[PDB]
């Protein structure tokens, strides 16, 4: 209650961005919805003057009934200015990462309690489409803090600081984040007591003043990484030692120690590339130095809360997907690998999309920040298919590879 | 007086920091001036306008057109000006609805809202920006100046706000009645439903009573427009719809502009009759752009048009929409980048066709054009139908898993069936992931002097097979190539290949049928025609055997 002011960036409009199309069950879905939250006065309808548009869908979470609706607020949220003047920052819990369980509660609800400062509210405008245009779409705008908009924790932290209040002060081990409309709760017990902490954390919410019963655990503690590993052989190929030659002539790139002459030599003369080749001791040497060298943490690595993360992807097939995240070049701040199937078996898209969603869910834990995806895949066939398969609150950015990357092969 | 509710204005603005217009109106002539004087007279009579004060310093242009041959006159606002400087509104009508989405109807009247059109209240603190001034005989006397009560023809706004407006009206109507449909076209309505004409005709004089309870007046006399309607460039008919008549001229010489004209009416054809393809005549239409220009078509060009004239020879008629059955797309390959859809619901009955064109780009293959056409269907579905047909496609279900698995990137189509009919889209190679036992390995390379722009390219095998071929008017690039087509040109059936060219490895990947590049398309011949091909990279300069005594020979 009583409206914290907000503004766009200086110099520019709200945004306008094209809504687009979506199915008869998104649709009838929103139309229900909508209903409800215009009766409850969270969004009232708007008039031609209102030029501005966010696009809005709807999805389903994690073994639900029911749909949930979901602006795609990213356009806004770069425009919206930037939060400073109370809250100067909020200081990653490094610690969060490092607990052994890490549940995520969707939280947004929360924030519909919370009025929208009546100049800003214009800028959130959405629309609910109809099927062919046959009828005028649907218009509204927000009335109260909407979910997925950057100023919503932002504005509705310090209610937040107070509802969490005793629950902090009567467990000081638990860590407690929050990212847009989620909530990150790490805990070092045992999964039943952890369980049980986090329903305790529910009712906080529950019993003050109204998919918050949800949760979906992570486990942080047990997230491994993927170090440059070369092939333990004792009959080594023409080809084999091609591979291993380029393999370390790529990691020469991260590891500037990495030396290839010795093993280069073993192809001396032009030979089949299925012919087994015994290595020479010199040959034996170099490997076993590189070897070693290949255990280290890579050289001035580090992190800047300025600058994006990047995180790559690449399809390794049979459902099988490695991924970098970094900021400069051959630093990798975390490399992984995903060989799961949750469904998605014969849909390569659907594999990306989880794909996309973990590796944002890692990047938020461990940086608090989402990060800037480069997607093996065609711009159409993604944006055609990826809000089917979409399971979180919050969306990245992301770019399109059209080229093939060379690197696939070694992070196979 | 029975009280009638108020129409609530929609409060305008001009954009931040702009001011409203100040222009100069221009002479008149005397007979001008009076036949403005009495319009103006009538229309403030009606509480259109009102005549303000000199105080107000806004001023836009008036005149007078006397229509074509006739003696009658018209008042016209010239709102250039003020428009430049009026806030953007929200556009509803973009988006127009396709009428393959439309469901048929048994009856559908037409509604004359003339009187809403000019009847529309102004945001009271908006109307100064409207002012104009009559001119005044002589000019021995101040302009008679007015400013606009309601929604002026030709002003920024006025669209939108009548349609929010009238939208806003017919809501409660159109939500307690389920059993009819209502859409808003300039200053007509129309109502369609399934009602039996006597429940029908009951509807329409239940909405006439509910506008009149905003003092919306609609005539006694009945509409003479009856189906079928003549509508964005279509008919649409009770049970079914096509494009209004598209005739093809005869010409013995094709200008630019009369190609354009063509296209754009193949194009628009293309929507019903199945079949239509515009590559060879778009072609001719290429750079240029001098309109008048005239262009000889080719052989192609012109055995497109027969082709085009023979699917326009009679009328075909696409049906309407039923919810109740699954909506089905089938696709056939045309060639040359060029890909034909339908989609129906019954046998032989479409609701819709349409094309697609290969994506301009160096290299491509037919899965992937056949990929991206599938997706432009889904989407083009989902504005129409709101989902997604089931596709009939001309390929095999083994050729399309083969595709998807090895393919670098993700990729991926939704439900759809094999339907076997030529030409059908098939994978024409795909190489091995291993080196192959028993098969020759060619080391290969290429270089070439960036100046000269002499080159050599070849290989050496480990049977001592070897070939170098010297080459002018090349790049490196060209040569990595050239190089790679040497040794699938001279070695048997089953081949292995190392090369260094991350270039050539780029390509290859991308497992293009297809090509711009000349040699891009011999390497693919010659891939079509083995039996096994792996291929292998290196890292240049490294040493590795075969790579460098190759890349020596071939630098100099
Ligand atoms: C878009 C639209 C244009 C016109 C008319 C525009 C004009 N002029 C008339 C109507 C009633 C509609 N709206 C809808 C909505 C759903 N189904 C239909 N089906 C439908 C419409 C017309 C005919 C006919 N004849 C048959 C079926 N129309
Ligand atoms: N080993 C060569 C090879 O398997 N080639 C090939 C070519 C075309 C195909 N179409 C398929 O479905 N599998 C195919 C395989
Ligand atoms: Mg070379």
């Amino acid at each position: 209650i009583e409206t914290v002011p907000v503004k766009l960036k200086p110099g520019m409009d709200g945004p306008k961005v094209k809504q687009w199309p979506l199915t008869e069950e998104k649709i009838k879905a929103l139309v229900e919805i909508c209903t409800e939250m215009e009766k409850e006065g969270k969004i009232s309808k708007i008039g031609p003057e209102n030029p501005y548009n966010t696009p809005v869908f709807a999805i389903k979470k994690k073994d639900s009934t029911k749909w949930r609706k979901l602006v795609d607020f990213r356009e806004l949220n770069k425009r919206t200015q930037d939060f400073w003047e109370v809250q100067l920052g909020i200081p990653h819990p490094a610690g969060l990462k490092k607990k052994k369980s890490v549940t995520v509660l969707d939280v947004g609800d929360a924030y519909f309690s919370v009025p929208l400062d009546e100049d800003f509210r214009k800028y959130t405008a959405f629309t609910i489409p109809s099927i062919n245009n046959e009828t005028p779409g649907i218009r509204y705008q927000y009335n109260v803090l909407p979910q997925g908009w950057k100023g919503s924790p932002a504005i509705f932290q310090s209610s937040m600081t107070k509802i969490l209040e005793p629950f902090k002060k009567q467990n000081p081990d638990i860590v407690i984040y929050q990212y847009m409309d989620d909530l990150y709760v790490g805990s070092d017990l045992e999964i039943g007591q952890h369980r049980t902490k986090i329903e305790e954390l529910r009712q906080h919410l529950l019993r003050w003043g109204l998919f918050l019963w949800m949760g979906y655990e992570l486990h942080p503690d047990k997230w491994t990484v993927q170090p440059i590993v070369l092939p333990e052989k004792d009959s080594w190929t023409v080809n084999d030692i091609q591979k291993l030659v380029g393999k370390l002539n790529w990691a020469s790139q991260i590891y500037p120690g990495i030396k290839v002459r010795q093993l280069s030599k073993l192809l001396r003369g032009t030979k089949a590339l299925t012919e087994v080749i015994p290595l020479t001791e010199e040959a034996e040497l170099e490997l076993a130095e590189n070897r070693e060298i290949l255990k280290e943490p890579v050289h001035g690595v580090y992190y800047d809360p300025s600058k994006d993360l990047i995180a790559e992807i690449q399809k390794q097939g049979q459902g099988q997907w490695t991924y970098q995240i970094y900021q400069e070049p051959f630093k990798n701040l975390k490399t992984g690998k995903y060989a799961r199937m949750r469904g998605a078996h014969t849909n390569d898209v659907k594999q990306l999309t989880e794909a996309v969603q973990k590796i944002t869910t890692e990047s938020i834990v461990i940086w608090g920040k989402t990060p800037k995806f480069k997607l093996p895949i065609q711009k159409e066939t993604w944006e055609t298919w990826w809000t089917e398969y979409w399971q979180a609150t919050w969306i990245p950015e992301w770019e399109f590879v059209n080229t093939p990357p060379l690197v696939k092969l070694w992070y196979q | 007086m029975v009280p009638i509710s108020p129409i609530e204005t929609v409060p305008v603005k001009l954009k931040p920091g702009m001011d409203g217009p100040k222009v100069k109106q221009w002479p008149l002539t005397e007979e001008k001036i009076k036949a403005l004087v009495e319009i103006c007279t009538e229309m403030e009579k009606e509480g259109k306008i009102s005549k303000i004060g000199p105080e107000n310093p806004y001023n836009t242009p008036v005149f007078a057109i006397k229509k074509k041959d006739s003696t009658k006159w018209r008042k016209l606002v010239d709102f250039r000006e003020l428009n430049k400087r009026t806030q953007d509104f929200w556009e509803v009508q973009l988006g127009i609805p396709h009428p393959a989405g439309l469901k048929k109807k048994k009856s559908v009247t037409v509604l004359d809202v003339g009187d809403a059109y000019f009847s529309v209240p102004l945001d009271e603190d908006f109307r100064k920006y409207t002012a104009f001034t009559i001119p005044s005989i002589n000019n021995e006397t101040p302009g008679i100046r007015y400013q606009y009560n309601v929604l002026p023809q030709g002003w920024k706004g006025s669209p939108a706000i009548f349609q929010s407006s009238m939208t806003k009206i017919l809501e409660p109507f159109a939500a307690q009645n389920p059993d009819i449909v209502i859409y808003q076209y300039m200053d007509d309505l129309y109502v369609g439903s399934d009602l039996e004409i006597g429940q029908h005709r009951t509807k329409i004089e239940e909405l006439r009573q509910h506008l009149l309870r905003w003092g919306l007046t609609t005539p006694d006399k009945k509409h003479q427009k009856e189906p079928p309607f003549l509508w964005m460039g279509y008919e649409l008919h009770p049970d079914k719809w096509t494009v209004q008549p598209i005739v093809l001229p005869e010409k013995d010489s094709w200008t630019v502009n009369d190609i354009q004209k063509l296209v754009g009416k193949l194009n628009w054809a293309s929507q019903i009759y199945p079949g239509i393809k515009v590559r060879q005549l778009s072609k001719l239409l290429r750079g240029t752009k001098a309109l008048t220009e005239v262009i000889p078509l080719t052989e192609e060009a012109e055995l497109e048009l027969a082709e085009n004239r023979e699917i326009l020879k009679e009328p075909v008629h696409g049906v309407y929409y039923d919810p109740s059955k699954d909506l089905i797309a089938e696709i056939q390959k045309q060639g040359q980048g060029q890909w034909t859809y339908q989609i129906y619901q019954e046998p032989f009955k479409n609701l819709k066709t349409g094309k697609y064109a290969r994506m301009r780009g160096a290299h491509t293959n037919d899965v992937k054009q056949l990929t991206e056409a599938v997706q432009k269907i889904t989407t083009e579905s989902i504005v129409i139908w709101g989902k997604t047909p089931k596709f009939k496609l001309p390929i095999q279900k083994e050729t399309w898993e083969t595709w998807w698995t090895e393919y670098w990137q993700a990729t991926w189509i939704p439900e759809w069936e094999f339907v076997n009919t030529p030409p059908l889209v098939k994978l024409w190679y795909q190489l091995e992931k291993e080196p192959i036992v028993g098969a020759e390995t060619f080391y290969v390379d290429g270089a070439a002097n960036r100046e000269t722009k002499l080159g050599k390219a070849g290989y050496v095998t480990n049977k001592g097979r070897q070939k170098v071929v010297p080459l002018t008017n090349t790049t490196n690039q060209k040569t990595e190539l050239q190089a790679i087509y040497l040794a699938l040109q001279d070695s048997g059936l089953e081949v292995n290949i190392v090369t260094d060219s991350q270039y050539a490895l780029g390509i290859i990947q991308a497992q293009p049928d297809k090509s711009e590049s000349e040699l891009v398309n011999q390497i693919i011949e010659q891939l079509i025609k083995k039996e096994k091909v792996y291929l292998a990279w290196v890292p240049a300069h490294k040493g590795i055997g075969g790579n460098e005594q190759v890349d020596k020979l071939v630098s100099a």
